[PDB]
């Protein structure tokens, strides 16, 4: 059955269409008691019917009758052993527990996302007939695919397969031709288009190219402090992978604004090589009432707990909880939930790390969140011209003469800025002319400094 | 024997989208147009889905009608939106199942070698929304969705179907229905580039050109240059109106000449309005002195800073000052003189009597529309009103503020760019409230400081003349003035409505009020 | 609104002589 | 009565199935009345069939109100001393106030999550056949299993 | 059709009261392809039918299915060429650009208080009926009425 097909407008026939199921097997159970051939049933998307009987909030439906009948017929007054009811749903919690207790449905086994080993088998099946019929080229073995597939699940795994063979098929076919002329050529291998279409298929877990917005320009090694930061991050992240009894770990990447905390946070997330990553940020959730915002955050973490491993990046916490300095107002529910979730322990050895970011520690220290965070990190922005112009070299703009021209002014003096501002400064100065560019840049740099 | 599905298609009916048709074709129709000799050697399941998402226009349903009109499958069972829905229970779902029944019958009795069946869901977003939280916890649409997606990838292992869907809001659809196997390809067809647009505006004109019509003077290249973001169908709307103008022209052998020139001003566009500026700049711009040119060439500088640059796709600028000083007008003139396709305004004028949440939504909409196009300069007017701030007591709209601020901090998609503008009359509250940190910079627009500026402002306007202007100049000698010109103009007319005897003395007596 | 007012009706005629 | 099977589209049939349910019983009441058959019915899952007289559970069409016919047959003007009904629910409070009282439904009592003693006894019943067999349940220590298994029932 | 009257609380009737407006003309298209006669539709108050549809959320989606229906009807897969649709209202800013775009509703018009000049012709008409009778002549000059009535509709 396809779930709701059972339901019909007429009353009493809706559940009669259920009774028609077991009234084909109870006869066999009656006349051949033990020796019978196992009538069975296959539901699908059972959540629509067979939810809790107090579902009249929004439903106002007779489906109570349906679940009462089925719940009655399986165990019932009459005993019928030769019945197998198979039921499957993505939302299990809506069910009435009474049909789910043992004796009606005892095995509630839940499938999990394929691991990096098992997806080898998943891919191996769909490639077996190919490599038996001498299609696939030898240069691409399936391990190279498996280790690159982080969170591909099932149909998402076979999608790249089907699409890659489809691409290899497409090349032969060829625009404005009266007929699309498939030159009948047996030679079809599918060599690297799988490795291409890994670009084309995003999974739900992580999208390797969704980091461009956060890291637009990559990472620049202006100095030793950023190396220190990333070193601390990596040696803190080997903790979860190679430890027990610290299954959650919690850090903060704080610092002055316009310093680029989020970027190197996501770089840590990359270089950690975790399967599952997320960036829980306000840039997607805007105008959301506090309850919706909190439930989104809880969807993030209920997605993460599925995984064996996970990292999350909380971005601009102050905006996540809508902090305002004057007439202080703050999402109470969001604060409380965000705080609880730091010290929520995942159920069975699952490992999670949280990377919080903000521009200010003081509000969190007053909100009693800093000690909730396990260990914190500072991000010292550029405090020195000798670091500034080194970063400027690693960029390449303001070439040597301009470098020397500003060197006298900033070599022996302070400059306290962040590189988010630096990029915008140089871009603005660059427009008018080469001759005017350096004095614009410098007068601007002295304008910003208060 | 076997019958080829498409049979006679030759890239007709559409234009502008060739890469997109190709990326649909290889995914969906390649397995179906291929010798089935080795397809079982290859072990491929023919894909069962196509999705189209995009703005209004951009030719998605034309694409879907083309595929199914041209093809020889000849079995299309279009759904018109929520037509499924019925008052009685069970009918809503069974109305779904009577689509798939014919295909399932064919597949059961005839097998793997079989014909095709197509189903075209127009505006799928209404019937299929995300299970779990919808108009209440349970919601009505659980039934149809659980039936649909139980059926497409179901226990039956059915092939011999193609499910096309169209929508404007791709996010509302649920991942259970969008994941691979049910609906693979989610295309992002959007406003075309000039090269695609020319194809459009050539095919909608070829039916005129086959016969001797449309005198040779018209050049579609110029039209493609001056119609950067018409959102598709406005092109053929333009052409239809041009037909109409030539038609009521030759009324006592018609031709269409300079159709774009006549039509472009009249037709509104999804992108920029042709001219909606008069509300903000009704009286024009008079430069009194140097600060005007300073702010304005700074503006064009910062403009070309976007087009001629990478690694800073947006630059946000506040241009503020004392009240009544033309802050909105300068923003509008920057936008006008800058030649931007997506110029738009977010004035609180439009949004009044709205709860702050709806205010937020009518503000995010325009930024999403900007994320569609390549370039834009959006302007927010009177931020202290947009996010309501009252000095007596500290009360403001937290939600709109936070939305606005993160929208400033929002990196748009790869390739796209913004020139966000904002105006305030007061900057100190923003220094309190953290908004300024988000903005790149600040552009002060001083009041008229000196009577030496004021007098040339007056002669530029052209109301007074040398005789009385001598008197006013003599009175203002040496003194300093603190006046916004949107207040000045008011004082001007409030003067001019008195007789010449006490004209100037009323003017000056009102002037000395401000005095600062 | 009071949405999901879905309701069902019954035969009571059973026309027969 | 395997849950609701009395309900049917044609109105009057849902109400009238019960007379067929009670007919042989009242026949034995009237004819051969003194010593009687003592017929029983199980009437499982009242939570479906009975409700708060149609006022609650949304707008339940009058097809739902078969409780009236049931009431009138069990304790109405014509009375029966020869049959007993049983009820079985997971949510009793959803039943109307009317039936639960004496004359209609005389005895009400939960079946509770049993104590350790009863859990030992029930586990003993299931294991007893195997224990009786020589080769099964070696070293099982059902009393240890009972004290281990806290809320299983 | 008046917008406020086709909205029934019971789901399906609200949207399905619209397809009737188009169904007869659709049947005419089945029968006569390109030479059929028009079928005019008049939505007297549209802003209650149509409002700006909700976005990026489950909430704020109330009464959008109607719009999703008629937008699908007037330009859908069954390209329907024989109907011109009227809409008329007093709140032109509530309505979708999705609906106002060419092909669905090509042109928008403004009609406002006519002016003394417009009133003059109105008075010519409604007087001219009496002129036809010829009874209603009292040396009543219409310019008095025009210049007296400034805002009247
Ligand atoms: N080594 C680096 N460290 C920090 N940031 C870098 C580095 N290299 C490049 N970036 C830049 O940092 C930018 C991201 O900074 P981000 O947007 O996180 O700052 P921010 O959190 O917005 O600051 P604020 O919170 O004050 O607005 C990227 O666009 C990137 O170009
Ligand atoms: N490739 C194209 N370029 C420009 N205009 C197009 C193109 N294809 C179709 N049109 C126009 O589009 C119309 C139908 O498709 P349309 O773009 O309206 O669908 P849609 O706008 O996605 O649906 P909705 O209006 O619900 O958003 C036709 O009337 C046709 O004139
Ligand atoms: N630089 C300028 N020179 C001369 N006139 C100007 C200038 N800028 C604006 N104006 C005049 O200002 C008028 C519009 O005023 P505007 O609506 O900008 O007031 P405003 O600056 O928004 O004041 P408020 O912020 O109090 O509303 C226009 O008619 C225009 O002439």
């Amino acid at each position: 059955v396809n779930g709701p097909e059972i339901l019909n407008k007429y009353v009493g026939e809706s559940e009669a269409n259920i009774r028609k199921l077991f009234a084909d097997a109870e006869e066999e159970q009656r006349r051949l008691g033990a020796n019978s051939g196992l009538h069975i049933i296959i539901f699908d998307e059972i959540d629509a019917i067979c939810k809790q009987r107090g579902s009249m909030a929004g439903s106002t439906g007779v489906h109570d009758t349906v679940v009462n009948q089925l719940l009655s017929k399986i165990d019932g007054v009459e005993q019928l052993n030769n019945i197998l009811v198979i039921g499957m749903t993505n939302r299990p919690d809506l069910i009435d527990e009474a049909l789910l207790r043992p004796g009606r449905l005892e095995v509630k086994m839940e499938i999990g996302l394929p691991d990096e080993k098992g997806r080898l088998q998943i891919l191996h099946i769909h490639t077996a007939r190919m490599r038996g019929h001498q299609l696939l080229s030898a240069d691409v073995d399936i391990k190279e695919l498996a280790v690159e597939t982080k969170n591909f699940s099932g149909a998402e795994l076979e999608g790249l397969v089907r699409a890659a063979q489809s691409t290899a098929m497409n090349r032969h076919i060829i625009v404005e031709v009266d007929m699309e002329k498939a030159e009948s050529l047996q030679v079809t291998r599918g060599d690297f288009l799988a490795s291409l279409e890994n670009d084309i298929k995003p999974a739900f877990g992580t999208n390797q190219e969704d980091y461009a917005s956060y890291i637009m320009n990559g990472i620049i090694k202006w100095g030793d402090p950023v190396t220190r930061v990333l070193d601390d991050g990596e040696l803190l992240v080997q903790q979860t992978k190679n430890s027990d009894r610290t299954p959650l770990v919690s850090v903060l990447l704080e610092g002055p604004p316009h310093s680029g905390k989020t970027a190197l946070a996501a770089k840590i997330a990359e270089e950690s090589n975790f399967p599952f990553i997320k960036i829980c940020s306000p840039d997607k959730m805007i105008g959301f009432s506090e309850t919706a915002k909190c439930q989104a955050m809880k969807k993030i973490f209920d997605d993460a707990y599925k995984s064996q491993l996970s990292c999350v990046v909380v971005d601009d916490i102050e905006r996540l909880l809508d902090y305002v300095p004057i007439g202080p107002r703050f999402s109470n529910l969001v604060l409380q939930a965000l705080l609880v979730l730091l010290k929520k322990a995942p159920p069975q050895g699952r490992k999670l790390l949280i990377i919080g970011t903000t521009s200010r520690k003081d509000v969190l220290q007053e909100m009693e969140m800093l000690n909730a965070f396990s260990t914190t990190i500072h991000v010292p922005n550029i405090a020195t011209g000798e670091q500034l112009l080194e970063a400027l070299e690693l960029l390449g703009n303001f070439k040597d003469k301009e470098r020397t021209t500003i060197a006298q002014q900033v070599k022996g003096k302070k400059v306290w800025i962040g590189i988010k501002k630096l990029l915008m400064l140089i871009e603005m100065s660059l427009q008018m002319d080469p001759e005017y560019r350096v004095r614009k840049f410098l007068a601007l740099l002295r304008e910003e400094g208060a | 024997s076997i019958i080829n599905p498409d049979w006679n298609f030759e890239k007709m009916g559409i234009g502008g989208l060739d890469k997109e048709f190709s990326d649909i074709f290889r995914r969906a129709f390649a397995s179906r147009v291929f010798p089935p000799e080795i397809v079982e050697q290859m072990g491929c399941k023919h894909v069962k889905g196509i999705l189209l998402y995009g703005p209004p226009g951009c030719g998605k349903t034309l694409l879907a009608r083309q595929i199914g009109k041209m093809l020889n499958a000849r079995e299309p069972k279009v759904v018109n939106g929520p037509e499924i829905l019925n008052k009685y229970v069970g009918e809503s779902e069974a109305n779904i199942r009577k689509l798939f029944a014919d295909a399932e019958e064919e597949q059961r009795r005839l097998g793997a070698n079989s014909g095709l069946h197509i189903i075209i869901f127009d505006e799928i977003d209404a019937i299929c929304k995300q299970r779990g939280s919808m108009a209440g916890s349970t919601g009505v649409h659980d039934t149809v969705v659980n039936q649909l997606l139980s059926k497409i990838d179901g226990v039956e292992q059915l092939n011999n179907i193609l499910v096309i869907g169209m929508t404007n809001r791709p996010d509302l659809i649920d991942e259970a229905l969008l994941r691979p196997g049910r609906l693979e390809v989610k295309m992002e067809i959007g406003l075309p580039d000039e090269k695609g647009r020319l194809q459009i505006l050539h095919i909608h004109t070829a039916r005129m050109r086959g016969h001797q019509l449309l005198s040779a003077d018209v050049d579609i290249k110029e039209l493609a240059v001056e119609t950067k973001n018409f959102s598709g169908a406005e092109l053929e709307g333009l052409v239809r109106a041009a037909q109409s103008t030539a038609m009521n022209r030759h009324i006592i052998v018609t031709r269409g000449d300079f159709l774009a020139s006549l039509e472009n001003d009249i037709k509104p566009a999804f992108g920029t309005n042709q001219e909606d500026y008069a509300s903000y700049i009704m009286n024009g711009i008079i430069k009194w002195g140097d600060p005007v040119t300073r702010v304005l060439d700074d503006g064009e500088l910062l403009v070309q800073q976007t087009k001629n640059s990478d690694r800073t796709p947006l630059v946000s600028v506040l241009l503020e000052g004392p009240p009544h000083s033309g802050k909105t007008a300068l923003a509008a003139k920057i936008a006008e003189e800058s030649n931007f396709p997506f110029i738009k305004i977010c004035s609180p004028d439009k949004m009044i009597g709205f709860s702050e949440t709806a205010k937020c939504q009518a503000m995010k909409k325009i930024f999403d529309d900007a994320y569609k196009s390549q370039l834009s300069c959006v302007v927010v007017d009177d931020i202290e009103r947009l996010l309501d701030y009252v000095p007596i007591g500290p009360r403001f709209s937290n939600l709109v503020l936070q939305a606005l601020l993160v929208l400033l901090k929002k990196a748009p998609p790869q390739g796209r760019k913004l020139l966000i503008i904002g105006t305030t009359s007061r900057k100190d509250v923003l220094q309190e409230m953290e908004m300024l940190n988000a903005f790149s910079t600040t552009i002060h627009v001083p009041n008229i400081a000196t009577g030496e500026q004021l007098l040339e402002a007056l002669e530029l306007l052209g109301n007074f003349k040398d005789k009385e202007r001598t008197t006013i100049a003599q009175q203002v000698k040496g003194k300093k003035v603190w006046i916004g010109i949107k207040k000045l103009l008011m004082l001007i007319e409030m003067s001019l409505q008195m007789d010449p005897e006490y004209r100037v003395r009323k003017f000056l007596a009102l002037l000395r009020e401000e005095g600062a | 609104m009071a949405e999901d007012a879905d309701m069902r009706n019954e035969l009571e005629e059973m026309q027969r002589r």
